[PDB]
RNA sequence: UUGGAGAGUUUGAUCCUGGCUCAGGGUGAACGCUGGCGGCGUGCCUAAGACAUGCAAGUCGUGCGGGCCGGUCAGCGGCGGACGGGUGAGUAACGCGUGGGUGACCUACCCGGAAGAGGGGGACAACCCGGGGAAACUCGGGCUAAUCCCCCAUGUGGACCCGCCCCUUGGGGUGUGUCCAAAGGGCGCCCGCUUCCGGAUGGGCCCGCGUCCCAUCAGCUAGUUGGUGGGGUAAUGGCCCACCAAGGCGACGACGGGUAGCCGGUCUGAGAGGAUGGCCGGCCACAGGGGCACUGAGACACGGGCCCCACUCCUACGGGAGGCAGCAGUUAGGAAUCUUCCGCAAUGGGCGCAAGCCUGACGGAGCGACGCCGCUUGGAGGAAGAAGCCCUUCGGGGUGUAAACUCCUGAACCCGGGACGAAACCCCCGACGAGGGGACUGACGGUACCGGGGUAAUAGCGCCGGCCAACUCCGUGCCAGCAGCCGCGGUAAUACGGAGGGCGCGAGCGUUACCCGGAUUCACUGGGCGUAAAGGGCGUGUAGGCGGCCUGGGGCGUCCCAUGUGAAAGACCACGGCUCAACCGUGGGGGAGCGUGGGAUACGCUCAGGCUAGACGG
């Protein structure tokens, strides 16, 4: 089923996660259906997560599963917030 | 790594004095001032004259040995400058000037370049309060260029902060002998740089 | 021509010819000395110029000269051959590198000891 | 070394089901026709509605897609239709 | 949206069935020079209307047999039969061509 | 307007034409000499040759009955195993790219909505007993559970025939007739079950345009081309079959032969163009060589099945086992390409309510100057200038501030500290919701890094006749040898070898192979044909290419506007994180082409009406 989950971009022991909606059977890094956010672990910049609230309503609202940790993330953004 | 051979047969061969040594350059035993003809058997025969391709090459080799970069760096620096806006000469003497060691070098806390690189990497340079310790790095307008807070009671430091008191440093560059300190004002001038070199037989020799 | 004859029939591409085809696009091959010998170069040059008959991993058999003063390449010999040409002997297209297999360096080479094959003394 | 194994054993299972119950689908649509063939309207609407409910099950399952399934039942049906229009009147179901 | 294109029937000897040559133009990619080229469809026509000499239109549809794959939608003229000799000179040539 | 260099060589000398050669950049590279540190990438291009050994897909006791000592083992039953990973053999093709169509189609798990879940019956494993077999396994008798199988009922609904209506390719309603549902488990909920509609995702099929070389391959085709009926499929279709007609394709290059996975991109280039498709993302094909189907939502299935062939192994000779183009590794071939490493801590994936389990995906470490980037082998002072070596006009000149020598700093090393990447799932409250509180979890790794001590600490390679930067001595004597071209060498060689000196790069420097450039030397941008290579021996003429003046219509080419697409990564611009850089993150802009809607009509096209300067006739 369709997924909310994290790619991993950067480089070795760097790494830069893009929050994007996707077919779970596609390779975490290959091609995704669009893109909606963008998390940085290690946080060395002022803005180290983004999520587009109202995608990522519309991809939940229409049956996407997230991951725990694009759960988290959602979370923190405000994606369930009521 | 660098060139670490002699030195002063480098300003014989380009028949102009570099100012690679320091004291040295300015006292009455300047190699330029004693034997000024290239080095070696055939140093002091007629000169034969000079190919187009033997000018421009003698100018680049000047203007690299002036600041001692590879030649590897000098090119990546080259080209950069050619991709940038502005004229192309002007900005490859600005990113070349930009250097940390050049900077050092300029606002009097080393006597030479080469002194100047020793400096940097040896940990007693700190911009913007960390330390920084690569010669490569380059100065942005308004980065503060001074030396490490535990390496004040330098007696290097010292002599150098010294006998620059009475030396002004250039107008795009601002010094603090009592706060032991620097200050990178903007990129310099084509103008203010006394540099005997042509750049337009530099940007004419890369055209080849 | 006119561009309806263009349209037609267009301009012919360039097709260049391999001067190594031994080699099979390789840039060096091993091969077994057959024969070693001396030949007579053309005018005007004279001299004694050192070859082998080198049958070749590729399934060829070439002539490659040996470069240097002195050798000790004989029948059965394994080397190794490169590119280029000899332009004063007919029909030698590859050199031998020295300081391979069974073919050894210059002695006493003291100049361009990367080729040769020679070590820092 | 594997469950492979067993799920070739139960794939044998499910062949062997699959086949009884499509050659019975098939008997039942031969017999249907051939009786309509006859005209004999009475019991060729009997097999024809048997044929049906055997073919909208195992629809059900595994054995028929239900695509499948309608595409068997329209074939039957028209076939039908067309003998007994050939011969004389009609009987009950089916219509 | 379904493709339209437009020709000129050259030949119904098929049942059902026409063939419309369909002529395109375009610039040479290298060259710049505008050239013309030419095409057959095999067209379902069921009620026989079109014959010889016929400037129809014909829309992409779904598959009717092998290379038949449009259908003939409406007839744009008649009287024609330049077009249809022009096409059959130009095959009646290749006969002169072999060796 | 960011962008464009030429030289040597045909002559006694000249101009031109023209070939050859060179200076630049690049690579999955290889070979020679040399070799200190780290970061980030990258590494069988050949035999799609053959493979020892270990691992690479399991999971559910909250579906069920059991043996064994809350576990363990196997069995029945679900779901997964069609993803992920590898390779480039085949393929010149709707395979791929780009834009579309499907009134001709499918889609497990996920989400929303409607309705339902009644009753009855049964079998096969496990298991207990006999056999057969060397083994692999296999047969018979009997028992038994289920979310296993069957039947009846019910029909929110849906399937089929036949009508009717609207719509128009098989789309949507409606009427009689016929047919089709289901299963429980855990502590009033939760996880599950059945029918249908819708969504989202992922696919099948079809079409326009684009997609290499040879015409010394010119004709090809008989299921061939079309039609009718049928079979098969989720679905169109000669896909397959029976019958009827004689068609279909081709110089705009059919057919045949050769070669080749295709693209985003990459290298080169002033651009146009040329070459190329390693790594990374997308698609396709394949899984020892061939064929085939079963199960399934999905496969004709890399670690599933069957058969034939080649090969390897067991042997009681009857028979049986197997498939590294998964991760490592071996062997063969080759100029040439790595560890039988660590961990599921992160991200992703399968199963499960959960705990958790599995994951050679992946995160990391190791090896190789294979590439790029950064760094070190020291800094200052120091003789009209030591010794050695080389040259000399014998006065001297050079190596050279170079060395020695003094002062300074402090890579390696030592001691101590010490990471980020990891907050979720989990539990408590709230209502297992929203929202608050708490805890566990690190392979990399005692690593990066930080603080305090600390020694003067690798340099090599090519070239020095012209192109092309850098010159003298000795040795040899058409020999030895050098060579990319022109050419050097035959007793005074800046061209061979050595030495002193010099030039260029520098942990590299050269060489070979291949691609673009220079090559305006296939010339669209941007060439030519009297004598340099080049006008057909001459007519007539087919296809094709091109075409006079004026008026109107169409608006196909052409141009403009809006809109969709042109994925991500890469290229560009700006900002930002690693002490810089390489590398990476964020944002913005471009962009050929193609679909759709609108507009313009000068030119080309097309239709219509005129004119006589071209052409023809009297
Ligand atoms: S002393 Fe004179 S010759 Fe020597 S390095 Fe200084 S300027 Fe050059
Ligand atoms: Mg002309
Ligand atoms: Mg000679
Ligand atoms: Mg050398
Ligand atoms: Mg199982
Ligand atoms: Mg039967
Ligand atoms: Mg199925
Ligand atoms: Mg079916
Ligand atoms: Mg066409
Ligand atoms: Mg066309
Ligand atoms: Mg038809
Ligand atoms: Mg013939
Ligand atoms: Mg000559
Ligand atoms: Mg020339
Ligand atoms: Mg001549
Ligand atoms: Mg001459
Ligand atoms: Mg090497
Ligand atoms: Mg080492
Ligand atoms: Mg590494
Ligand atoms: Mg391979
Ligand atoms: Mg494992
Ligand atoms: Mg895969
Ligand atoms: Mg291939
Ligand atoms: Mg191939
Ligand atoms: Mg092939
Ligand atoms: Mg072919
Ligand atoms: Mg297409
Ligand atoms: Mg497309
Ligand atoms: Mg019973
Ligand atoms: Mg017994
Ligand atoms: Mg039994
Ligand atoms: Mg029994
Ligand atoms: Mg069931
Ligand atoms: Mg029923
Ligand atoms: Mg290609
Ligand atoms: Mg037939
Ligand atoms: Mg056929
Ligand atoms: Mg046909
Ligand atoms: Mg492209
Ligand atoms: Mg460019
Ligand atoms: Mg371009
Ligand atoms: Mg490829
Ligand atoms: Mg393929
Ligand atoms: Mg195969
Ligand atoms: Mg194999
Ligand atoms: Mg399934
Ligand atoms: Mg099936
Ligand atoms: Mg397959
Ligand atoms: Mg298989
Ligand atoms: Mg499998
Ligand atoms: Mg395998
Ligand atoms: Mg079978
Ligand atoms: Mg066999
Ligand atoms: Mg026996
Ligand atoms: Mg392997
Ligand atoms: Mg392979
Ligand atoms: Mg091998
Ligand atoms: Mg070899
Ligand atoms: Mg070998
Ligand atoms: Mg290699
Ligand atoms: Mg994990
Ligand atoms: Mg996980
Ligand atoms: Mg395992
Ligand atoms: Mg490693
Ligand atoms: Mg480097
Ligand atoms: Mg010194
Ligand atoms: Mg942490
Ligand atoms: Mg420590
Ligand atoms: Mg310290
Ligand atoms: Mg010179
Ligand atoms: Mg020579
Ligand atoms: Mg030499
Ligand atoms: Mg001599
Ligand atoms: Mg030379
Ligand atoms: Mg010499
Ligand atoms: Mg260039
Ligand atoms: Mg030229
Ligand atoms: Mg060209
Ligand atoms: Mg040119
Ligand atoms: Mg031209
Ligand atoms: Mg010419
Ligand atoms: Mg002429
Ligand atoms: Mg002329
Ligand atoms: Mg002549
Ligand atoms: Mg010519
Ligand atoms: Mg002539
Ligand atoms: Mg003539
Ligand atoms: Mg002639
Ligand atoms: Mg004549
Ligand atoms: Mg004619
Ligand atoms: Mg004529
Ligand atoms: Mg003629
Ligand atoms: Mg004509
Ligand atoms: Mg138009
Ligand atoms: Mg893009
Ligand atoms: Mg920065
Ligand atoms: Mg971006
Ligand atoms: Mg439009
Ligand atoms: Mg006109
Ligand atoms: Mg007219």
């Amino acid at each position: 089923m369709v997924k909310i989950r994290l790619a991993r971009f950067g480089s070795k022991h760097n790494p830069h996660y893009r929050i994007v909606v996707t077919d779970a059977r596609r390779k975490r890094d290959g091609k995704y259906i669009e893109k909606i956010g963008y998390y940085d672990p290690r946080k060395t910049t002022p803005d180290w997560l983004k999520v587009d609230v109202e995608r990522a309503r519309y991809w939940l609202s229409v049956g996407a599963q997230p991951t725990d940790t694009a759960r988290r993330l959602l979370r923190q953004a405000g994606v369930f917030r009521q | 790594g660098r060139y670490i051979g002699p030195v002063c047969r480098l300003c014989r061969r380009e028949g102009v004095k570099l100012y690679l040594k320091g004291e040295r350059c300015y006292s009455p035993k300047c190699a330029m001032e004693r034997r000024p003809y290239p080095p070696g058997q055939h140093g002091q025969k007629r000169a034969r004259r000079p190919s187009d391709y033997a000018v421009r090459l003698r100018e680049k080799q000047k203007l690299r040995r002036i600041y001692g970069i590879s030649e590897r760096q000098f090119r990546n620096l080259f080209e950069e400058a050619s991709k940038k806006k502005g004229v192309t000469g002007s900005v490859f003497l600005g990113l070349l000037e930009s250097r940390l060691d050049n900077v050092v070098y300029r606002l009097g806390f080393a006597v030479s370049r080469r002194q100047a690189r020793q400096l940097v990497r040896h940990g007693h340079i700190t911009v913007n309060g960390r330390r920084v310790d690569l010669p490569s790095y380059r100065v942005r307008p308004g980065d503060e260029i001074a030396v490490a807070e535990k390496s004040r009671n330098l007696e290097l430091i010292r002599q150098n902060l010294e006998a620059m008191k009475g030396r002004k440093v250039g107008p795009w560059l601002s010094l603090d002998v009592e706060g032991m300190k620097g200050k990178f004002l903007r990129l310099p001038d084509r103008e203010d740089l006394a540099l005997p070199v042509n750049e337009q037989l530099v940007i004419e020799f890369y055209s080849r | 021509p006119t561009i309806n004859q263009l349209v037609r029939k267009g301009r012919e591409k360039v097709r260049k010819k391999s001067k190594v085809p031994a080699l099979k696009g390789a840039p060096f091959r091993r091969g077994v000395c057959t024969v070693v010998r001396t030949v007579t170069p053309k005018k005007p040059n004279s001299a004694l110029r050192k070859v082998a008959k080198v049958r070749l991993t590729s399934g060829y058999e070439v002539t490659a000269y040996i470069p240097g003063e002195g050798h000790n390449l004989q029948e059965h010999s394994v080397v190794l051959i490169r590119g280029g040409r000899v332009k004063d002997l007919p029909g030698v297209r590859y050199h031998i590198v020295r300081g391979v297999y069974d073919a050894a360096g210059v002695k006493d080479r003291k100049k361009s000891r990367s080729k040769y094959g020679t070590k820092k003394p | 070394n594997l469950s492979a194994l067993k799920r070739h054993r139960q794939s044998l299972k499910r062949r062997l089901r699959n086949k009884a119950k499509k050659s019975a689908i098939k008997t039942l649509s031969k017999k249907a026709i051939q009786l309509a063939q006859e005209g004999k309207a009475e019991e060729a609407l009997k097999i024809m509605r048997k044929a049906e409910s055997l073919i909208d099950k195992a629809a059900k399952g595994s054995t028929l897609h239900k695509n499948a399934a309608a595409r068997r039942k329209s074939r039957l049906m028209r076939k039908v239709r067309q003998l007994l229009e050939a011969a004389g009147a009609p009987l009950i179901g089916g219509g | 949206p379904k493709k339209v294109l437009t020709g000129v029937v050259v030949s119904d000897k098929m049942q059902k069935t026409v063939t419309v040559l369909v002529e395109r133009q375009f610039p040479h990619p290298l060259y710049g020079k505008v050239i013309k080229r030419s095409k057959k469809y095999l067209a379902h026509d069921p009620e026989e209307k079109y014959k010889l000499g016929d400037v129809v239109e014909i829309i992409e549809s779904r598959p009717i047999s092998k290379r038949k794959r449009f259908r003939v939608l409406r007839l744009v003229e008649s009287g024609r039969m330049d077009l249809v000799e022009k096409y059959l000179i130009r095959r009646q040539n290749y006969e002169s061509l072999s060796k």
